[PDB]
RNA sequence: GCCGGGCGUGGAAUGCGAGUGCCUAGUGGGCCACUUUUGGUAAGCAGAACUGGCGCUGCGGGAUGAACCGAACGCCGGGU
RNA sequence: CCCAUACCCGGCCGUCGCUGGCAGUCGGCAGAGCGAGAAAGAGAGGGACGCUACGCCGCGACGAGUAGGAGGGCCGCUGCGGUGAGCCUUGAAGCCUAGGGCGCGGGCCCGGGUGGAGCCGCCGCAGGUGCAGAUCUUGGUGGUAGUAGCAAAU
């Protein structure tokens, strides 16, 4: 007999796609490759994110990306980014660009590429940059998803600023005693 | 039909399974629940830290000079270590050459 | 009995709903339905206009 | 003077018997296939001692040899004689065998056509 | 009651009272909670202090014989297994020890 | 697919996935949303608090037409014209602002939340917001209401 | 409260990868023992505290045995 | 001195971990290597096997389980879209079996017998899909048992 728990021993993450997308699949036989006989930790990150499902990977926005990238370290190095670059509309001006995503939106290519931008895919950033050198490796907003507002300590505790689930929001729609002072009490 | 009224006999068992973890530190605590005029004056302290700028990079810049002319008005038996000096890899290669005259 | 957290739900089924449930197999046929007295009510108009007036 | 396979190894076998159902043998309704006993209160289900064993995974044959026939072959079933060419190659190590359905008269079709690539057939005289 | 014997940390002060920021065990999670309580019955713990004094004279020695090169122990140890010595028995000689007999004392 | 539920699993064992001491009786605790103030008081007061009591003002006969008011922002409200509008203005050395009817596009009040390009404008709409307002003449525009 | 700079022998021992978020079933009749302990003449009684058990658990021993003693279990050979 | 499923050594199975290794099968356009305690370059001026990569391989540690949860089923049933130049009156389904075997198992494959007209494999799809129990439902048959009994009114 052995003091042990095995109650924790099975550690929870992918070890592979959930997809049984074959372009995805095709990526992931180059990058388990890449991520195995290189050094380069870069390629362990890129890797470890094609696995992750839709909602780890948000899209990221073109304004965010334009932000990120006028940091002062910069202005020559690859964008990479392994959700999707959807456009923005609230952003005039478009530097010219190196991207390397999974998949850019119909608006977003024409107007990076207007640009004289570059859009790259991963089969083209490994034969570029191998290691990931020179690259800037970005991530949407991953909490920006209307359902973290839901979570965390529940409504009516104090101090939970936490968005309730109601059927519609209306002066008739939980306005009343746990949230009147007038009425009972409020948090 | 009674029945048992309290008691907390696997309690402490089940509290310790997942461990009894202290609260999450963090720097940077909040400041909620502090005298709100201490709190209103520390919120001006930092309204107007911006008027002494000028003041701290001046300042400042005298204050890495004044270090800068400061450092520059200044600037067990011996048969075993000799055996770990040949057999070093780097630094015994000069050392182990001696080995290869030696059955010549 | 209402688990941790959700919305609060109204469904309407209390009454005898199953008894006037009405199911739209008949769509497709409907609309072949109409489009055929539509054509039919064109060719007997047939020089004025399909719309009507 | 058979087609011997490619090696022979030494098949050993955690165990040989069948698992019989628990009270199987008490009752007609009760068939031997294999079921988890999950009464609260069964002795099998609870591994008390003298009683009906459960299969569990240490029971497991060897990788090497699993699916071993005795005669070292691993069967392969083929319905026609065009089933059999993609036995070409496996020739030392997996053997064939006719189907059941399969007619008298294309027995004696695949049985030479086996004995022309050299791949041993399990039930050559079958039907006659 | 529940903080009488408990040592916390100050967080903000008043005119008359602290705020302490202490940690209560609450069926099997810890609470770092408020607490507003009058100086009377507020003590300076000197559980803290002997580290502040032994910060000193480890900042002391680093600075003192690091100029000196003499490498000297910073960090406690616990109490270690005693040496070796020898013990003089001049003149006289190990008194003998005997259980003395009962006596019904009652 | 009931081939992938769990039941497919369940099958041999005895509760069925409800568990032998509390059997899976027909309603436990009562139908519906029912003890929301006796014994599932907890629960309403955690996840729903507000849920019982009135508030407010009654509107008898509400026609949601009468309220209808669609607002957008100065950060999109280069979106509503076409871009060639949006680069033949700054091309343009005469200083001719071109106009934005939002109304036309769908909108009726503008808020001015976002940064507006330095070029100047003449929007025409239904309502403003200060910010809007305050916003759209420091680029060098021109608020016209219509109605 | 802010900046800026300098200090690393990582400042007791031992052990060990941690942190964090969702969704969530069953359960909400318990029982027993060492020690502490309340009512009771007492109880294989009623009620608590602490830990460990039984329940959910076979196995060696106590002839027998829910709980005691030893020890916890994939399928086997040898040893102890 | 005796022996437990405990401990030690060894075999095998599985799980978990190393988020381990393998695209280098780099061949007369050839040169056969990365087990090595020590931040980093064998740098230029005719030849077995293999690698369904969802594969293959190597090390370690570990394995009780009700209620409950999850995964994997080349487990099983029925129908549908594809596919097998599939099977079948030279005998399908079904049923029987002291026959031969496979799988830890769910189960399955052969042989023999009976039978007389349809059936199955694989990739997907769909479900009225798996029984020992419910004083379960319907049908059938036992033991009791050649027993109780076939004795009111001459």
């Amino acid at each position: 007999g052995v003091d042990i728990r095995h109650n924790k021993d099975r550690k929870v993450r992918r070890k592979e796609p959930k997809s049984q997308d074959i372009y995805l699949r095709l990526l992931v036989k180059l990058y388990r490759f890449l991520a195995r006989r290189t050094n380069s930790t870069f390629n362990q990150v890129v890797l470890k994110r094609l696995f992750m499902s839709r909602t780890n990977r948000p899209p990221l926005s073109l304004s965010r990306m334009i932000r990120k990238m006028k940091l002062p370290g910069r202005e020559n190095k690859t964008a990479v980014v392994v959700g999707t670059v959807t456009d923005d509309v609230r952003v005039q001006e478009v530097p010219k660009l190196k991207v390397c995503a999974l998949r850019v939106t119909s608006r977003a290519r024409s107007r990076i590429l207007k640009a004289g931008g570059k859009i790259l895919t991963f089969d083209q950033l490994a034969l570029d940059s191998p290691k990931g050198r020179g690259t800037v490796l970005l991530s949407g907003p991953r909490k920006g998803r209307e359902v973290y507002r839901h979570f965390g300590k529940a409504p009516g505790t104090p101090h939970s600023h936490t968005k309730p689930y109601v059927r519609s929001k209306g002066r008739k729609f939980e306005r009343a005693r746990g949230r009147r002072a007038s009425r009972g009490y409020k948090n | 039909a009674k029945s048992k009224n309290h008691t907390t006999h696997n309690q402490s068992r089940k509290w310790h399974r997942n461990g009894i973890k202290k609260p999450r530190s963090q720097r940077y605590e909040s400041l909620k629940g502090v005298d709100p005029k201490f709190l209103r004056n520390m919120r001006f302290a930092k309204k107007h830290n911006k008027k002494g700028l000028k003041k701290m990079q001046a300042n400042n810049a005298k204050a890495m000079a004044a270090r800068a002319e400061a450092i520059k008005a200044l600037v067990v038996s011996r048969k075993l270590h000799r055996l770990a000096y040949i057999a070093h890899p780097k630094l015994g290669r000069r050392a182990r050459a001696r080995i290869a005259r030696g059955l010549r | 009995a209402p688990s941790r957290n959700g919305m609060i739900l109204k469904p309407h089924f209390h009454k005898d709903w199953q008894r006037r449930v009405a199911t739209w197999f008949n769509q497709p046929a409907r609309k072949i339905r109409r489009r055929k007295a539509r054509q039919a009510r064109a060719r007997r108009i047939a020089p004025r206009p399909a719309a009507g007036p | 003077a058979a087609l011997r396979p490619l090696v022979k190894p030494k098949i050993v076998k955690k165990r040989t018997k069948k698992f019989i159902r628990h009270q199987s043998d008490r009752y007609v309704k009760i068939k031997r296939n294999w079921r988890k006993p999950r009464g609260i209160d069964n002795r099998v289900r609870r591994r008390f001692k003298g009683q009906i064993l459960m299969p569990n995974i240490g029971y497991g044959s060897n990788k090497k040899t699993k699916h071993m026939l005795p005669s070292g072959f691993r069967k392969f079933l083929v319905h026609n004689v065009k089933e059999l060419e993609v036995l070409l190659m496996c020739n030392k190590s997996y053997c064939a065998e006719i189907a059941h359905n399969v007619s008298s008269k294309n027995r004696k079709a695949i049985v030479e056509r086996a004995a022309q690539l050299a791949i041993r057939v399990t039930n050559p005289n079958a039907r006659l | 009651k529940c903080y009488h014997g408990k040592t916390g940390r100050v967080y903000n002060v008043t005119q008359h009272a602290v705020g302490i920021v202490v940690n209560k065990q609450v069926k099997g999670k810890i609470l770092a909670k408020r607490i507003n309580v009058r100086i009377e019955h507020i003590k300076h713990s000197k559980s803290r202090d002997s580290f502040l004094k032994r910060v000193k004279e480890n900042d002391q020695k680093k600075k003192e014989a690091k100029e000196k090169g003499t490498w000297v122990q910073l960090k406690r140890q616990p109490a270690p297994p005693r040496e070796a010595h020898f013990v003089r028995t001049n003149g006289k000689e190990p008194e003998l020890l005997e259980p003395i007999p009962y006596e019904f004392m009652a | 697919p009931s081939r992938l539920r769990k039941t497919r699993k369940l099958r041999g064992h005895v509760s069925h996935g409800h568990g032998r001491i509390g059997k899976h009786r027909k309603h436990p605790g009562g139908r519906g949303n029912a003890g929301g103030m006796h014994h599932h008081r907890i629960n309403f007061d955690k996840y729903h608090p507000g849920y019982f009591g009135k508030v407010g003002m009654r509107h008898y006969h509400l026609k949601r037409n009468q309220s209808f008011c669609p607002t957008v922002n100065l950060d999109k409200l280069w979106t509503l014209v076409s871009e060639q509008t949006r680069v033949n203005a700054a091309k343009n050395k005469t200083g001719a602002a071109p106009i934005i009817d939002v109304v036309r596009s769908g909108y009726y009040k503008v808020l001015g939340k976002g940064k507006l390009p330095k070029q100047p404008v003449i929007v025409k709409a239904k309502f403003f917001s200060r910010r809007a307002e305050e916003k759209i003449k420091g680029v060098g525009g021109a608020c016209v209401l219509v109605a």
